[PDB]
């Protein structure tokens, strides 16, 4: 019942060096298959070439692909099903095309005897001259209402006689020559009793909702096959899920009857290559989307929350081996950047361009490359920098800088000589070892405010400030900390420049007061920062509504409440232990209580009368 | 015994800083001298403090920033031991009075940078034989006492630049054989020999030493008052 599996491909109509290469390639995935999780592409085989291997599979989920091959027989004669989860040309599940050549010769034998659904997607049928048979084939039976407009069925046969259909097949469809190939029928020629297919004519041999090729029964588990899922013998809607709901302890709980949907299998463990994804399924790799996380045991695939972390050299090294600054050549290679290992050097050549080493000026926009950085290994050395931009912009993100290297050994943060009036590094938490030097900017002021310590990582650290703009200055311009800003400093004018909140924060921003009794949404406070409180809390006007994130913390809840927690609606359908699903109402308090057992579809209040 | 925060501290943004420091509630709170022995830095750069009175009585203080405030007098300072850094940047002091440093023996960085000092009291630095980062830039320093920097042998880091000095005592430098960074620059320097002679002969021969506003070797960055000119430039002949 469990079957072979094999991964498929998607190469199309890509060619693997030699015709011999090819085959020998194809031969290595499709040997002893019986399921093919992905695309079936046999390509550019050859005449007298043993293609025996195919006859094993039985079901592939993806699209069959028969492209190019002249080969005289391709025996895929136990073939069942193609689900169709993924189209050649957007289109079609199945596609055979221009298996000829100019040698007058082509592929004459196609025997899918058994082909007998396709769930999703049409069909191509192209310059397979050397065929025949096939057009006898009735494609109503196989494939879905839905698709049988998007069928491109050219059938020429020129190149050579082929057989008749032996009489004894129906309407004269066969796949080939012998009554085993006549097509076999489970879905136009029954009774209209069943919705599914059917194994008779009669309105007793109708089968399961859930079986997809055909029957031996019209229980669930006399399938041959399944439409959605099997789980050890039985076909289902969907695999018994991961979670399931306790009315008891009101939260979800882990139920061990549940299981991971690996395919269209229902299945207790993934493989091992594998992880497991937000829908719940077993898949090979997690999307760049995102990362690998092991929780709860399992090794789930979590999404980013920016952008994945990358590692690139910084100036000098590897890359940028022998060059002096980011420059217009090299200032691409930063792209998705999260961490340098090194060292950054924007200096005045950038811009000028340099010819001697062939460089141009540098696009000052471009420089926004950098705005994916967060981590610097060694030191950070800006010597130049657009005269028209207040901050140093692309440094926003910017959390840590490491300084294990340093320029002439000293320094890990060299600001110079620029025409900035704020430094705006937000986002900075520490210098971990290595000074600092922010010297010679004119225009610079907010410097001085910044607790430099509160970044330090190492003891003997210093700052120097020197020769930036007069403090008598850039107080009396009123290029101040903002009010709302902790006596630890600020990269610039804005309550988002704080280093630390005088009172409390909310996002990136600071105070003055977290929402409690007046509240655009309201909140809590913990650490000093300002949090929602949970959407379902009615708020209160004479005191607090939250005290903590969750809709237990809640004061008044606003709806309906459901033991301790207060909710929209009352769970009304939701799955519980031994395969049942769970029916609660609100009392006239707006409590929610559980429905009698035998209350299945539902409830008004409790027991029945309940139920009528 | 305990007693009240503002008791000790008279003025209400230091009595503030104070309870932030000790995490307490409120300037009424009272605290045990235990819980002042506790403090070993206090980071209160603008903070609109007016006076630290009250600072004495913290023995154990390492790390003191005091920069961007409204102080004039520092003498509550003195007694302060354990004191290694200490910034007093952007204040409001015009004069220091003597021997306010002599305790200071373990300083290694002072920062006085943008106050409104005129003079140097006699042998102000000579107790501070462990400095090594002194900041005196943006005042209004007049003239330097002879012998002011004799005793800082371990100093890396001296700055003088924006200041009204004309003229330096000679062989001022001369015992400041660990200095690394000096600024000089923006200063109406008298280039009249024979006067500029030692001043001129010690960027000569140092002129690794002297930086710009950028932090750079420059050591045409003191300039010649009148004339504009790089002081080193100028020959002032026996
Ligand atoms: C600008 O960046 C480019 C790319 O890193 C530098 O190009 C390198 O230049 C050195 C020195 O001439 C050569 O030995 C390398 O082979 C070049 N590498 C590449 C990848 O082209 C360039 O030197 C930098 N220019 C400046 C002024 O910083
Ligand atoms: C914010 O903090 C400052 C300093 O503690 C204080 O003057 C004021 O009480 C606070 N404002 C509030 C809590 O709204
Ligand atoms: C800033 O840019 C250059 C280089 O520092 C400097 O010459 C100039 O004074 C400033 N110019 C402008 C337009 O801000």
């Amino acid at each position: 019942e469990e079957k072979k599996v094999c991964q498929g491909t998607s190469n199309k109509l890509t060619q693997l060096g030699t015709f011999e290469d090819h085959f020998l390639s194809l031969q290595r995935m499709f040997n002893n298959c019986e399921v093919v999780l992905g695309n079936l592409e046999i390509t550019y085989v050859q005449r007298n070439y043993d293609l025996s291997f195919l006859k094993t599979i039985q079901e592939v989920a993806g699209y069959v692909l028969i492209a190019l091959n002249t080969v005289e027989r391709i025996p895929l004669e136990n073939l069942q099903i193609i689900r169709g989860n993924m189209y050649y040309e957007n289109s079609y599940a199945l596609a055979v095309l221009s298996n000829y050549d100019a040698n007058k010769t082509g592929l004459k034998e196609l025997p899918m005897r058994n082909l007998q659904e396709i769930l999703h997607g049409a069909v191509r049928f192209s310059n397979n001259p050397a065929l025949c048979n096939v057009e006898s084939i009735q494609w109503r039976d196989i494939v879905s209402s839905d698709f049988l407009s998007n069928m491109s069925m050219d059938f020429q046969n020129h190149l050579g006689s082929c057989q008749k259909c032996d009489p004894s097949c129906p309407n004269g469809s066969c796949w080939g020559a012998g009554e085993e190939n006549c097509q076999k029928l489970t879905k136009i020629i029954c009774a209209q009793q069943c919705s599914g297919r059917c194994r008779g004519k009669s309105p007793s041999d109708c089968c399961h909702n859930q079986c997809a090729a055909g029957c031996t029964g019209p229980r669930e588990s006399d399938c041959l096959v399944c439409r959605k899922f099997r789980d050890e013998a039985t076909c289902k809607d969907t695999c018994p899920p991961l979670m399931l709901y306790n009315p008891t302890t009101y939260q979800m709980d882990v139920n061990p009857e549940g299981k991971y949907s690996f395919g269209a299998t229902c299945v207790k463990k993934c493989p091992r290559n594998y992880v497991v994804t937000d829908h719940g399924s077993c898949v090979r790799a997690c999307g760049a989307d995102s990362y690998e996380m092991e929780e709860d045991g399992v090794r789930k695939c979590k999404k980013c929350e920016g952008p994945c972390r990358k590692v690139c050299n910084g100036i000098g090294i590897g890359e940028f081996k022998d060059s002096l600054s980011i420059n217009a050549t090299n200032i691409k290679h930063f792209k998705n950047c999260t961490s340098i290992s090194g060292d950054l050097h924007i200096l005045p050549v950038a811009f000028r361009g340099d010819s001697f080493t062939h460089t141009p000026p540098l696009d000052p926009q471009e420089l926004d490359i950098l705005k994916t950085v967060k981590e610097i290994t060694g030191f950070l050395l800006i010597q130049a920098w657009p005269e028209n931009r207040t901050d140093l912009h692309a440094f926003e993100n910017l959390e840590i800088i490491r300084g294990r290297t340093k320029q002439h050994g000293q320094f890990s943060l060299a600001v110079v000589s620029l025409n900035i009036t704020s430094l705006g590094l937000r986002s900075l938490k520490e210098i971990s070892d290595g000074d600092v030097i922010i010297s010679g900017n004119k225009n610079l002021c907010y410097a001085n405010t910044i607790n430099w310590k509160k970044l330090f990582g190492t003891s003997g650290q210093k700052t120097k400030i020197i020769s930036n703009r007069g403090e008598n200055s850039c107080k009396a311009t009123g290029q101040v900390c903002h009010a709302l800003c902790s006596p630890e400093g600020c990269w610039g004018p804005e309550p988002r420049d704080c280093v630390s909140c005088r009172n409390v924060s909310r996002g990136r921003e600071c105070v003055d007061k977290c929402n409690l009794l007046e509240g655009e949404p309201r909140e809590f406070v913990e650490n000093s920062e300002c949090i929602q409180c949970h959407p379902e809390c009615l708020p209160q006007a004479m005191n607090i509504t939250c005290t903590g994130r969750g809709p237990d913390n809640c004061i008044q809840c606003a709806h309906y409440i459901d033991g301790p927690h207060c909710v929209k609606t009352c769970p009304a359908g939701v799955m519980g232990e031994n395969n049942t699903l769970v029916w609660k109402y609100a009392d006239a308090g707006h409590v929610c209580h559980l429905c009698h057992p035998n209350c299945t579809y539902g409830c008004t209040g409790p027991g029945l009368e309940g139920c009528p | 015994v305990s007693t009240p925060i503002k008791q000790i501290f008279p003025d209400d943004a230091f009595a503030e800083t104070i309870k932030a420091n000790l995490k307490k509630k409120s300037v009424t709170d009272a605290v045990t001298q235990n819980e002042l022995n506790s403090i070993d830095q206090i980071i209160a750069n603008n903070s609109d403090i007016k006076s630290v009175q009250g600072i004495q009585y913290l023995p154990n203080v390492r790390y003191l920033a005091l920069g961007g405030n409204k102080l004039h007098d520092i003498s509550a300072l003195k007694e302060l031991t354990n004191l290694t850094y200490l910034m007093l940047h952007y204040n409001q002091l015009q004069i220091l009075p003597n021997g306010v440093f002599d305790k200071l023996t373990n300083l290694k960085e002072l920062y006085l940078s943008e106050n409104q000092l005129q003079s140097l009291p006699d042998g102000v630095f000579d107790k501070l034989t462990n400095l090594t980062e002194l900041d005196l830039a943006r005042n209004q320093l007049q003239s330097l006492p002879k012998g002011v920097f004799d005793k800082l042998t371990q100093l890396k880091d001296l700055r003088l630049y924006q200041n009204q000095l004309k003229s330096v005592p000679d062989g001022v430098f001369d015992r400041l054989t660990s200095l690394q960074y000096i600024w000089l620059h923006d200063n109406p320097w008298d280039c009249t020999c024979p006067g500029i002679r030692y001043l001129s002969e010690w960027i000569n021969k140092h002129s690794g030493v002297v930086r710009n506003s950028a932090g750079s070797v420059a050591p045409d960055s003191a300039k010649c008052s009148g004339s504009g000119k790089p002081v080193r430039s100028i020959i002032c002949p026996t």
